[PDB]
RNA sequence: UCCGCAUAUGUAUAAAAAUAGAGGUAGGCUACUCUCCUGUAUCGUAGAAGAUGGGCGAUGGUUGAUGAAACGGAAGUGUUUUAUUGACUUGUCCAUGAAAUUCCAUGUGCGGAAUCGAAUCCAUUGCAUACGACUUUA
RNA sequence: GCGAAACCACAGCCUGGGGAACGGGCCAGG
RNA sequence: CUGCCGAAGUUUCCGGAUAGCAGAAACUCAGAUCAGUUUUAUGAGUAUGUAAAAUGAGAGUUUCUAGUGGGCCAUUUUUGGUAAGCAGAACUGGCGAUGCGGGAUGAACCGAACGUGAGGUUAAGGUGCCGGAAUGUACGCUCAUCAGACGAAAAGGUGUUAGUUCAUGAACUAGCCCUGGGCGCUUAAGCGUACUACCCAUACCUCACCGUCUGGGUUAGCUUUGAGAAGCUCAGACGAGUAGGCAGGCGUGGAGGUUUGUGACGAAGCCUUGGGCGUGAGCCUGGGUCGAACAGCCUCUAGUGCAGAUCUUGGUGGAAGUAGC
RNA sequence: CUCUGAACCUGUGGUAGGUCAGCAUCAGUUUUCGGGGGCGGAAAAAGAAUAAGGGAAGGUGGCGUGUUUAUAGCCUUGUUGUAAUACGUCCACUGGGGACUGAGGACUGCGGCUUCGUGCCAAGGAUGCUGACAUAAUGGU
């Protein structure tokens, strides 16, 4: 529909592929594009089933195992890398596990066409890409996985002091006269 | 979509024939192009008639009575396939007859991938009585109670503000 | 300052293409806003801008533009075909253009 | 067409006279330049056209017979001393104006 | 990739050319004609508007040898006049109701060059039209084709 | 009838950027096995007669005007009649004072003369 | 530190959580109700690019400028709290000014010096060693 | 200090495939 | 240099005579014939053949006159086969002289055959991203830990989905899964079917322009003046191309004529990110350099045009300041 | 007397040429929404609706069992004034939006208006009304 200068993607509950996808064309369509919480994609298939793959992947190269890593390499496998082009799209991508402090306090955006809820069948098996990522090699899963509480428990001290406050207007807005006198409009 | 029509036809009359016997199938076809070469292949393989020898009387769509009423349709058909003959019979409910024969070609294209040129229905009737219902998927659309949540549900302005509620 | 914007958003994706032929005389513009071809029809007609500043201050300015107008919807989505006067350079994939709301019929 | 007619509702025009405004009264002043070569160099002409009174006056006479006209109606004075923009989330496609 | 036979009787239709149309007589002699050629045409039966549109939009007349639009009913009377055919409704009529000099008439029209159908065909277009195709006879289906190709 | 060119660019000879020894001017290809003689694709264009521009705007000027060699006196007065369809170019071996005559000639009969301000100045 | 030279368009929107649903809910762990069913929402939006005044209602919302204290560690680099000092205050009502644009075109960098430190070479050294280059000490 | 010659279509990182070597030169990747 | 035409690539005897294919000339000829075509019915054996209907095209010639006298991809029919593949005939067309869209890429697969362009619309293929185009609609199968998208294969499946038969079950049938281009995808971005939208070829349509071919008009040369009749004008169609054939042009040295031609107020040559003309060969020109001759047109003439010849002569490079002395 | 747009004064009279841009009336091609109107089909089938009968996915009553409109109604059947709608097809019926093109160059022609018209017209191919610039605009290398 519309564009930001900077969009923030919280990555929880999205698929590896439809996620990649999406953000590879927004990237292509000159938009920056910041995806946060990349340790909780999911990609459909059964634990074992991705292990074989990235297994494999061990055999044949860099190998990354951070969960931003995976996701790099799907966005950049979607795009024109070996032109100028492409290129300049990759670098307008920023993929991090987690909620670091610049973004933590802005909005962050959910892909409906991404989501696992709405794209994969009830009942079938899953592979979260953090814990995919745990036992290949990552080893900082422990430590996000404790300071996501931290944030939680701040975010969540934030909203009901937001939620407190607006309790305020929203109690000053039935009381205004005006408010009702001309509410014809639909507001 | 799929069109009920029936067809009439009869061969040239001759010197050996004054008059003919007058042949009548329903068949289905999405155009009547479709339906009279469908009933002349037909009548070439059970009546050994000549399309040639032969022509067509008359032909008319048939629209469902009661489009408004659930019914259950079942419908034989014969299968060509590699061994290229079987006799199955299926169950549909649904409220016209070209639903049923448009959900059966569904069905079997899938399940047993095959072609419309293969498949010939030999009768369509409808089931008007519970006992006379075969299929235990049918049987329990049929039960006094249909009580099922909404299935499917699954609901540009790509980067939704908000998680879905996809629920009640 | 949300007392100006006469035009609405708008963004350069790439010209007419095959799949390996390019044809540079006409782009694909992405309308902000326009989710179908249906709705692509309001802005046919209109004239679009690709506006840009270059070093050197030519005519005591700093920014230049080129003009163009949107010929045709291109696709479902509502991307639509828009020709330049002069064609729209390779290095503007992914740039801004402004959709004016003249000329007008509403 | 470069104009949006919005569906305010109308202004009372019918009682102000405009046979006065054709084409030639907007028409911009034909070149006639009396000059002589020794002004014309030295740039010692100074030619300005600045708008004349009876200008002034048809557009005074124009605003009297309006003001009352948009007066009667309510939120409509400031309404055209606002100036028309777009803003987030506006599609104009879809706005009706 | 057309075999010798079928480049033959093409050329005896006058259909050198992809998506040329003519109006043909229909009879024993070309029933099994166009049977040899089925799977490179398309045919069926006009009506009176397919027709009428067909002589008035893409309407030329071979006038020695050449491809003469029909933009007046001179040009029609020049040619057909010994027929009694005068006027483009004459040609109409002697064409829809295949009349007595119905070969004069259609030989005297050029093939018609239409254009590809707005829209296109179907999404596998060299299948016979009974299997979903757009070759062969399809009747009255030949006018929601020309329809496009006008 | 305004002037239409359906190309600008000229016909340079394949391989003539690749080699000093091979010049630019069109040759054209007879190799069987070259791709450029069996015009593949993104190989260079060939002079053929499509190109070839409109018969009466050939041989015209961008300003419409069709460029008349001219030697002398002589010359110019010839364009008196066709002043409106023709320009006077003076050839490059005419001498300074020969140019100077034609140039003031030219300017009473009404000609364009396309290099009129070659080999000499202006005193006013 | 001196000298010379070249000179984006509203950038507005922060719990988490699942669909075999959650959020919050009086009351005192609940009970049950409410809400969703996307942001087409919310925040802001007048002013000759946003003037000059008379003001009025409220005697206050935005902010600039400083003086600030707290909070923020994951990459805190920002969230507030303000103390004032000035303004616009669209909250609202009036009076002036807008035009012949008389139909679209829209300190910063380099090159020099006088300086202050640091490093290398250097007194060096074999600790290193084709040479480079490296390590110690004047 | 003096001082050659052979050679020279042209560039030159790998894994696969491009059927007639395809390779170094194409296609898909690292 | 451009334009136009354009093969054969093989029957028969036997290096050729041929024929045949492609052009030139000399003809006659629509009140006439011709055909990689379909017919009518009966003749013979659905095929086959027949004389005289449909459709299209005006046709038949006679003479001589260039080039070729192979194969490949194979399909199909087809003979022998032989572990099985495979091989052998004919047939069929294509490539061979053919670029273009697709097929991830591709010499032979699917579309389509080509003057220069504008616009439109399609074919074959496709519309998650790379990549132009629906993360479209509807109905189904499958979760594959070696999915799928493109013989170890027999079977095994306490792996299933639907149905048929007999009838509490039993088996059977058919299809998916396992064992035996990239990124990614899983009520799919896989597979099957149906349905609308959309993407774009040198293809199709409309228009402009180039050229070729064909047809027509044009003199008491009318104040429409547009008679270089070798001119002017109107119309329609067409455009691949090897060998080969035929036209028209560009350029160079010298000769006869001509421009009452150019030139020390600067000829010729050379240089130049100056400008212009021609489809092109090429030509004109500005500036710079330069210092004595030179060109256009008509005709004549020839030691007349270069990227190649392990070409000739001369000059100069990388190797290389290397091997070395 | 005529002529020399003859020189200058007088006019400050009147018209003013090359690239770009905008709009409006049109013509050619084309794409994309909408409004109506005929004619077809089982003269659509349905349905609202007049109505007889029946059964249960037995409703409601009666006693989960059986019921027959109860205090719901369902289906079938003829049937109530006719229809409506959808689909197909046609209009030489009609209203908008967008894009590309402007070849030709006195007059002829075919047509439509017009009592006739040196008449007018969308009828053998674009015109009209404007705006911007020479130290710039526009294009080329």
């Amino acid at each position: 529909s519309e564009f930001q200068k900077v969009v923030v993607i919280d990555a929880k509950g999205h698929l590896l592929g439809r996620l990649a996808s999406v953000v590879a064309k927004q990237l292509l369509g000159g938009q920056k594009v910041v995806v946060v919480r990349c340790e909780e994609l999911n990609i459909s298939g059964h634990f074992f089933r991705n292990k074989l793959k990235y297994l494999a992947y061990l055999r044949k190269a860099f190998h990354f195992r951070a969960p931003s890593r995976i996701f790099q390499k799907a966005v950049r496998g979607m795009l024109p890398h070996k032109t100028a082009r492409g290129q300049a799209a990759l670098e307008h991508l920023q993929a991090v596990e987690g909620i670091p402090p610049p973004f933590d306090k802005q909005k962050r955006v959910v892909v409906p066409a991404a989501l696992r809820v709405l794209r994969l069948k009830p009942g079938r098996k899953y592979c979260t890409v953090g814990r995919l990522s745990s036992e290949v090699g990552w080893k900082y899963n422990d430590i996000v996985a404790k300071l996501e509480e931290r944030r939680k428990v701040k975010s969540a001290a934030f909203y009901q002091a937001k939620l407190a406050k607006q309790k305020k207007i929203a109690s000053a807005k039935e009381a205004s006269p005006v408010n009702q006198k001309l509410s014809q409009f639909g507001y | 979509a799929l069109k009920e029509y029936q067809v009439v036809g009869r061969k040239v009359p001759t010197e050996h024939e004054p008059v003919p016997k007058l042949f009548r199938m329903r068949l289905f076809a999405p155009n009547e192009s479709v339906a009279k070469s469908r009933y002349w292949y037909f009548l070439k393989m059970i009546n050994k008639v000549k399309k040639a020898t032969g022509e067509i009387v008359a032909i008319n769509e048939i629209s469902e009575p009661k489009p408004l009423k659930a019914k259950v349709f079942g419908i034989w058909i014969r299968y060509d396939s590699r061994s290229g003959t079987h006799n199955m019979y299926k169950e549909f409910r649904d409220t016209t007859r070209v639903g049923a024969v448009e959900a059966m070609y569904a069905d079997m294209a899938a399940r047993h991938r095959a072609r419309f040129r293969s498949i010939r229905i030999l009768k369509v009737v409808e089931v008007e009585k519970k006992e006379d219902v075969r299929r235990n998927y049918v049987k329990q659309l049929l039960n006094p109670h249909l009580k099922f949540p909404l299935p499917h549900r699954r609901t540009k302005k790509v980067f939704a503000p908000h998680r879905p509620s996809t629920f009640y | 300052a949300q007392g100006h914007r006469l035009y609405v958003k708008a963004k350069h994706l790439s010209f007419q293409r095959s799949k390996h032929v390019i044809h540079p005389g006409t782009s694909i513009v992405k309308i902000e806003g326009c989710d179908s071809k249906e709705e692509a029809q309001f802005y046919l007609g209109k004239r679009v801008c690709y506006v840009y500043k270059s070093s050197k201050a030519v005519r005591g300015s700093k920014i230049r533009v080129i003009w163009g107008t949107i010929a045709r919807p291109h696709g479902n989505s509502g991307a639509v075909r828009a020709r330049f006067v002069h064609n729209l350079p390779a290095k503007t994939f992914g740039s801004s253009l402004r959709v004016m709301l003249y000329p007008s019929n509403i | 067409r470069y104009v949006i007619a919005t569906s305010a509702p109308k202004i009372d025009v019918s009682g102000v006279s405009v046979e006065k405004f054709t084409k030639a009264y907007f028409a911009k002043q034909k070149r006639s330049g009396p000059v002589k070569k020794d002004e014309a160099f030295f740039a010692e002409n100074a030619p300005k056209n600045a708008l004349p009174a009876e200008r002034i006056a048809d557009q005074k006479a124009v605003d009297a017979k309006l003001l009352p006209a948009i007066k009667a109606i309510p939120n409509m004075k400031e309404y055209l001393a606002a100036s028309f923009a777009l803003s987030n989330g506006d599609r104009p496609h879809l706005m009706k104006f | 990739n057309i075999p010798p036979k079928a480049r033959k009787i093409m050329q005896l239709l006058r259909l050198l050319q992809i998506n040329n149309g003519i109006f043909v007589k229909f009879n024993k002699a070309i029933k099994e004609m166009l049977q040899v050629v089925e799977p490179y045409v398309t045919y069926g039966i006009p009506n009176h508007k397919t027709v009428r549109e067909l002589i008035y939009k893409r309407g030329f007349g071979k006038v020695n040898k050449q491809r003469i639009p029909l933009s007046d009913n001179a040009i029609i009377e020049a040619a057909l006049g010994k027929y009694s055919i005068l006027s483009v409704e004459d040609l109409i009529h002697e064409i829809y109701t295949v009349g007595p000099n119905f070969k004069q008439a259609a030989n005297f029209l050029w093939p018609f060059k239409l254009s590809s159908p707005l829209g296109g065909w179907r999404e596998r277009k060299f299948k016979h039209f009974i299997e979903g195709g757009d070759a062969g006879k399809r009747d009255e289906h030949i006018n929601g084709l020309v329809q496009k190709m006008l | 009838v305004n002037i239409i060119k359906k190309r600008t660019k000229p016909f340079k000879r394949h391989q003539s950027d690749r080699f000093k020894r091979v010049g630019e001017s069109w040759r054209k290809p007879r190799g069987i096995d070259s791709c450029v003689r069996r015009r593949f694709r993104g190989t260079i264009s060939m002079p053929k007669i499509g190109y070839g521009n409109n018969k009466k705007t050939r041989y015209c000027m961008p300003n419409g005007l069709k460029a008349f060699l001219v030697r002398n006196v002589s010359d110019v007065e010839l364009l008196l009649m066709h002043n409106k369809t023709y320009a006077a170019e003076i050839a490059g071996n005419v001498s300074a004072r020969k140019r100077v005559e034609i140039v003031e000639k030219a300017r009473a009969l009404g000609v364009k003369v396309t290099n009129a301000g070659a080999k000499v100045r202006s005193q006013e």
